[PDB]
């Protein structure tokens, strides 16, 4: 309902694949009308860069290795393989109908 | 298990280049051919076998007499990383095996030791089982190696002419680029194939039997271009030839950035189409691939440059006109659209366009809701011009609330629908064609200025090739380029410098060759047509020039003339009489100097002059007669063509169409027609001017004039005079033919001209000069030529005085002229002439029926038996086009060629009329001197006319004086003029000197002895003195 | 696609102001599109508006846009300020960039 975002984990061996959740209200129409969810990721270091949108549209950088999905009002993020470098945090946000809020993004580390 | 000099070719290596059979004809061809004296290397096995480049094909020979040479191995790598072929002749049969062979470093055949293994093979076949030299071909063409063989016995590379026979089309696969003998365990030489041109003589049999390479010197060029294997004299133009350019001069503006379309075709918000919006591209490097290679887009269209060329390009701006549609109005943004989009939102010029570009964005603009932020006009007082945009948004009215209307409409956008309502973003690129210095240009690289040679070139987009000069023309700031009169760039400004070049084309012009015949020798010289020889000589040295010869050289025999240079020609500063005209006061000929071709200034005639003198005159003594031949056409060949048998012989689908060109057909049947029917007119009125027949006499022999040679012969099979019968033995189509065309006979046959001729002949020989005036006179042969002395103004006693030497003189020039024209070549050239151009004539129309015009064939059976009647059509109307053409050209030629032949048959006519009816009194008609006689003869297709000529000969000279003073009287002479003579004064005839006593009745009294001038004191004799 | 240049960062002590601004690298007349989001220091992600724009924030922050040339002001500059914002784009992929206000005694 207010995007807590899922728990800071996932499993932090290399080379294994990975599923970052969040959980909203409603169908999240966009200001500029479309339905919209927005996956970014802070990078450990300057800043965040956008991934994905309305899981199903990819960003350049990003059209190989992670896919958006989810159902009703909970949502997902796939990492195909957690490969070394990708690691950061991973924000699930309302960049909709909603004043822009974020959730507590999740904590990416790799061990 | 394996074991791991140089000969003139002469004219050897010419082989049947088809299947199909020809004879008794010349054929023209271009194929791979051994060239005549080309470079063959010698091999030795007495053991040179390397591996030998093939280089597409190869002239492969050798001389034999214990097997030592078995086959070829054809292949590149030679190992089993490649496909090759091994071609042996094993003692058995011919294997052929094409594989990837492991083959031998140091194959022979004994024990077989070619390969180890085999693997991979696409072709296998045996053949049946099986001093001396062997001729073979290797051709390498569309995956297939064509195989030629011949033999000859030798005794040894041997010189001569062998034309080889086809054996294989060997369907290997195998890219070849070289080879190796195998051999047993000789001599052999190669030779290379090169795609030259030649004439391919067939004897009777079918057999070639001789050549022309047509590239190996321009006096080959020259047989070619006549085809011929001989050439008579003069100057033949052959062909043209050009500079071919060197380097490249390719000059781009100095733009280093690259353009934004990713802000054109990738912005998160797209305008609707009522207002849609424009930016502008400027000063980048346009890389279209971007667009192009990679597929987003439904749509692709360009219009005017095809999307493939915008690489190549430079425009003045670029701009990009963006906005959102639905699938259904896609279609409406182009040229020539109407629609409520195309008129009231977004109107493009009915112009050339560039491209239009769009995909689809169900996921992106649609909703599952409906997105109603798109909208679009539907209604508007009026239509927008090109790239107008009417955001006006006030409440419409239809009439200028019950009907009052908001103008816009919206497009409900979902995401639940199919095509044709999904949206699109559509991008429209208008390039401007380069009216301004280019500021968008694409990824090219520039070179530098290769100036005052001939280059290709390649400006900002503007392109061609040429000598590119600096100059003085002053263009304003904001000109790019200049052209003259014509749509051709005159002048173009450096993108780079700012200079202004000037663009002259590269030399070019046409080519002509000056021979003496080649029965005398085959040495030529060549004129090249207005061109500065300072660059062609430098275009044949660095070899630049086409066509150009394989043996051919310039020598120091070479100068400059206003008509062109001569290379070969050796210049003299002596001159002579005109042989082989060259141009602008300058003639070549073939003399002494050993001959040499050579180039002399004309002269004009001989230098001579006549002192002048007020008080003497010269009077001739003696004279002679000759006799003049004059020669002209009066008639053609009556051709005639069949329309529907030459364009659509044997065709329905062929007619069916040529129906639709209306009238034409029949109107060049009536037009041939017509003029064939004035052959005969003209061959009438020519010679039937005779009232009556007259015939013949017994008797030809008249006063010591001799007429036998003139006359018909009546112990001859034949009709005609012995002068007749010489004439007409000095000088396709039917006679039924394919082609439809035809040669009809004359109205008057040659029984019937030599019956005409012989009347006429015989009867001014007795008749007078009243022999087609009016009643014939008789009157003895003397007389009558009395009459025609009497005439000129030589007193009548002459003849009868002279008779003797007059009637042997007569006898002469009758022999004379029969021994000019048994041995000669040129004295019936213009009846020669009217045969040859009819035979060209027609030889052009029948070569045109082998063109396809554009068509798939030439022939109406190769389109039809193997194509659906839709296409057919098609390519029928295609070769039919060309057909009616070749038609029309051929009638419109022979028309005004017919009009030569009318004026000539006048003159013909005329001459007869006031030569051989009666005495012409007129200067230079019948002859050079003074006009005594004439005589027709007969002669194919026209009329030769026997002249006989007074010519006055040895002169004296003498004192004169215009009057003579007597008893104070002034006297002039009647007729004559007063000489002195021996020391006494005579009168005489200007034409003849015949000195009478000057009395008072050959003179007259006119004035006194006070009032002339430049006269003398004399006597004249008065008869009544002794009277007295 | 498109990048982002933004200033560096800055020391305040409270009071006063500072002012922040940042440009793109684009050309012609595209609009707005560049917002800004705050980053407070060990918090997700605040949004600051959208040009020029106002919503859950104070009067302190002054939104203009030009090259967009994008300025955001803060007037009477407080102590709970750092990692104040970055620039993100709004167009073709959307992209970020950042700045640092540090206020302190
Ligand atoms: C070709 O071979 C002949 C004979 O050895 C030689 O005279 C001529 O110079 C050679 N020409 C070429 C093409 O090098
Ligand atoms: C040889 O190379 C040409 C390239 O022009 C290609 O078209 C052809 O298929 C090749 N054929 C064989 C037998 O390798
Ligand atoms: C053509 O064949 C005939 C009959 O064999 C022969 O007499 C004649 O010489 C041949 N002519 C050629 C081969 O030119
Ligand atoms: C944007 O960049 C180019 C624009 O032609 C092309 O790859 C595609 O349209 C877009 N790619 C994305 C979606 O990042
Ligand atoms: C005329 O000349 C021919 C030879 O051309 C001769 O045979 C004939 O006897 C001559 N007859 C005469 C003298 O008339």
């Amino acid at each position: 309902v207010v995007m807590t975002q899922s728990p800071l984990s996932l499993s932090v061996t290399p080379g294994q694949p990975a599923s970052i959740s969040c959980k909203s209200s409603q169908t999240l129409l966009h200001s500029d009308g479309q339905t919209s969810f927005y996956w970014y990721l802070q990078k450990p270091g300057q800043s965040p860069q956008l991934l994905i949108y309305d899981i199903s549209s990819r960003f350049s950088g990003v059209p190989d290795r992670f896919s958006g999905s989810g159902s009703g009002t909970d949502f997902t993020l796939k990492i195909s393989r957690v490969e070394a470098e990708d690691v950061g945090v991973y924000y699930c946000m309302q960049g909709t109908q909603f004043p822009w809020t974020f959730g507590q993004g999740t904590k990416v580390e790799i061990k | 298990r394996c074991t791991t000099t140089q000969h003139t070719s002469s004219m050897r290596g010419v082989y049947y280049p088809d299947e199909i059979f020809r004879s008794d004809t010349l054929y023209l061809t271009q194929d791979l051919f051994l060239p005549f004296y080309s470079n063959v290397t010698g091999f030795h096995t007495i053991f040179g076998n390397p591996v030998i480049p093939f280089k597409d094909g190869i002239y492969f020979a050798a001389t034999e007499k214990s097997n030592v040479v078995r086959g070829w191995v054809f292949g590149s790598t030679m190992n089993n990383k490649s496909q090759s072929v091994i071609i042996i002749n094993n003692s058995t049969n011919v294997v052929i095996r094409a594989c990837n062979f492991e083959l031998c470093d140091n194959p022979f055949f004994a024990h077989t030791m070619i390969f180890d293994n085999a693997f991979n093979c696409t072709f296998e076949y045996i053949s049946d089982a099986f001093k001396h030299l062997r001729e073979f071909v290797f051709k390498n063409k569309d995956g297939f190696l064509y195989v030629y063989k011949g033999y000859q016995p030798i005794d040894v590379l041997p010189s001569g002419f062998n034309t080889l026979k086809p054996i294989f089309k060997l369907p290997l696969g195998i890219n070849i680029t070289n080879f190796r003998a195998i051999l047993t365990a000789a001599a052999y030489f190669v030779g290379y194939l090169k795609p030259t041109t030649f004439m391919l003589k067939y004897d009777e049999n079918g057999t070639i039997t001789d050549a022309v390479d047509c590239s190996q010197n321009p006096l080959a060029e020259l047989k070619c271009s006549v085809k011929s294997f001989e050439i008579d004299k003069g100057i033949y133009q052959t062909s043209n030839f050009r500079v071919v350019p060197s380097g490249d001069v390719v000059r781009f503006p100095n733009i280093t950035n690259l353009c934004p379309f990713g802000e054109v075709f990738n912005a998160t918000k797209f305008p609707s189409v009522y207002a849609w919006e424009r930016k502008k591209i400027s000063n980048c490097v346009a890389d279209y691939s971007v667009l192009y290679n990679s597929t987003f887009f439904s749509t692709f269209k360009c219009y005017g440059v095809s999307a493939t060329k915008l690489n190549d390009l430079c425009f003045s701006n670029v701009y990009a006109d963006s906005f959102v549609v639905k699938g259904d109005d896609v279609r409406q943004i182009a040229p020539g659209q109407t629609g409520v989009i195309a008129d009231y939102n977004y109107k493009l010029p009915d112009d050339f366009m560039g491209c239009v570009l769009a995909w689809n964005t169900r996921n992106i603009d649609a909703t599952s809701t409906g997105n109603y932020n798109y909208k679009y006009r539907y209604l508007r007082h009026g239509k927008l011009r090109p790239f107008e945009r009417d955001i006006s948004n006030v409440p419409f009215s239809p009439d200028g609330a019950l009907n009052c209307y908001w103008p816009l409409n919206d497009y409900g956008f979902y995401t639940t629908t199919g095509i044709g309502y999904q949206p699109y973003r559509v991008v429209v690129l208008s390039f401007e064609l380069l009216n301004a210095p280019a500021t968008v240009c694409g990824p090219k690289l520039s070179t530098d200025l290769i100036k005052n040679q001939c280059v290709n070139f390649n400006f900002n987009g503007l392109t061609g090739t040429g000598v590119l000069t600096p100059s003085s023309k002053r263009f304003q700031p904001f000109q790019q380029f200049g052209r003259d009169v014509s749509d051709f760039t005159d002048s173009v400004r450096d993108p780079k410098t700012s200079e202004i070049l000037d663009i002259s084309p590269c030399s070019f012009g046409g080519v002509s060759v000056i021979t003496p015949g080649t029965n005398a020798s085959s040495e030529v010289a060549v004129l090249y047509q207005d061109v500065n020889c300072t660059d062609v000589s430098t275009a044949i040295h660095a070899d630049q020039l086409t066509p150009a010869w394989r043996i051919y050289s310039t020598g120091n025999n070479v100068f400059q003339t206003q008509a062109g240079c001569l290379i070969g020609a050796e210049h003299v500063d002596t001159s002579y009489e005109c042989d082989i005209p060259i141009g602008a006061g300058i003639c070549a000929s073939y003399h002494t100097v050993q001959k040499s071709i050579v180039a002399y200034t004309m002269s004009l005639g001989a230098d001579s002059s006549i002192a002048y003198s007020n008080n003497t005159i010269a009077i001739p003594t003696n004279f002679s007669i000759s006799i003049t031949t004059e020669v002209m056409p009066v008639s053609m060949a009556k051709t005639s063509v069949d329309c529907n048998m030459y364009i659509c012989g044997d065709s329905t689908e062929c007619a069916n169409l040529l129906l639709q060109y209306g009238s034409f057909c029949t109107q060049l049947n009536r037009a041939l027609s017509g003029i064939a029917a004035e052959q005969d007119r003209n061959t009438r009125e020519v010679f039937a001017q005779v009232k009556q027949m007259y015939k013949t006499p017994t008797l030809k022999y008249f006063g010591g004039f001799n007429f036998s040679q003139i006359l018909p012969d009546p112990l001859k099979p034949t009709k005609r005079s012995f002068i007749e019968d010489l004439l007409f033995n000095k000088v396709q189509y039917g006679e039924q033919k394919f082609n439809g065309l035809t040669v009809l006979p004359p109205l008057l046959t040659d029984d019937m001209i030599a019956a005409y001729t012989a009347a006429l002949v015989s009867g001014t020989a007795t008749a007078g000069w009243t022999f087609g005036a009016g009643a014939a006179l008789q009157i003895p042969f003397a007389m009558q030529m009395a009459y025609r002395f009497n005439g000129i103004g030589v007193t009548q006693n002459v003849l009868y005085e002279n008779q003797k030497q007059i009637a042997n003189q007569f006898n002469k020039a009758i022999s004379q002229i029969q021994e000019s024209l048994t041995t000669t070549s040129t004295a019936l050239g213009k009846l020669q002439d009217v045969v040859n151009q009819n035979a060209q004539a027609l030889n052009t129309l029948v070569k045109q029926l082998s063109s396809n015009f554009g068509a798939i064939s030439s022939v109406l059976n190769d389109i039809l038996s193997r194509l659906d009647k839709v296409e057919a059509e098609v390519q029928i109307d295609r070769l039919i086009t060309g057909r009616l053409q070749s038609l029309q050209t051929y009638v419109t030629q022979q028309l005004i060629r017919a009009a030569e032949i009318r004026a000539s048959a006048n003159l013909a006519a005329t001459k007869m009329s006031e030569c051989v009816l009666g005495q012409s009194k007129r200067v230079d008609f019948c002859g050079k001197g003074y006009h005594l006689m004439s005589f027709p003869q007969a002669a194919p297709h026209g009329v030769v006319f026997l002249h006989v000529t007074y010519v006055p000969s040895q002169e004296r000279n003498f004192t004169t004086a215009p009057a003579i003073c007597h008893e104070g009287k002034a006297y002039f002479p009647r007729e004559g003029v007063f000489v002195f003579n021996g020391t006494s004064w005579f009168i005489t005839q200007r034409n003849f000197f015949s000195p009478q006593i000057i009395t008072t009745d050959n003179t007259f009294v006119s004035g006194n002895c006070d009032v002339v001038i430049g006269i003398i004191n004399n006597t004249v004799y008065d008869p009544l003195q002794p009277e007295l | 696609q498109v990048q982002l240049v933004q200033s560096g960062s800055e020391l305040k002590k409270p009071g006063a102001s500072v002012t922040v601004s940042c440009k793109a690298s684009g050309y012609s007349f595209p609009t707005h599109a560049m917002n800004w989001v705050r980053q407070a220091p060990g918090q997700g992600l605040e949004w600051m508006g959208w040009i020029p724009t106002y919503a859950g924030f104070t009067g302190r922050f002054v939104f203009s846009l030009d090259v967009s040339t994008a300025y955001l002001q803060i007037s009477s500059l407080k102590a709970d300020d750092t990692a104040v914002y970055y620039c993100a784009r709004g167009h073709v992929l959307e992209w970020f960039q950042g700045t640092l206000v540090t206020v302190s005694s």
